[PDB]
């Protein structure tokens, strides 16, 4: 499983 | 002496429950994610404690918010969001420490041989 994180990359 | 709600007061919220696996565990989780379903059981994931949010695929665990999407092939919610962050407290309540060390040391989860012939 990827880590989610996101948020602005 | 402070010690409030966290370990004194009565009923914090008021009534309200903070979920559970016993409780919303197969039926529960199964019905947050969907149809969909990796090589593993969505009941499991339920054992973990991970909660879709509402969609498949993309669920975070209670308490270490663990946000896992695009599961492996090969692997399990325990060994996840565990190995992952080997820190998740609704995990210890669940199997403690001798479960967290099953996956970080061996092969967790996967079952249906008994004795792995
Ligand atoms: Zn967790």
């Amino acid at each position: 499983a990827v880590p989610i994180a996101q948020k602005s990359e | 002496m402070s010690d409030a709600v966290s370990s004194d007061r009565n009923f914090p919220n008021s009534t309200n429950l903070p979920r559970n696996p016993s409780m919303a565990d197969y039926e529960a989780r199964i019905f947050t994610f969907g149809t969909w379903i990796y090589s593993v059981n969505k009941e499991q994931l339920a054992r973990a404690g991970f909660y879709a949010l509402g969609e498949g695929d993309k669920v975070k665990c209670f308490h270490c918010g663990g946000g896992l999407t695009d599961w492996k092939p090969s692997e399990d919610p325990w060994e996840q969001h565990a190995k992952w962050y080997p820190g998740c407290k609704y995990l210890l309540e669940q199997k403690g420490q001798e479960y967290i060390n099953n996956i970080h040391l061996t092969h967790s989860l996967e079952e249906c041989l008994v004795r792995t012939t």
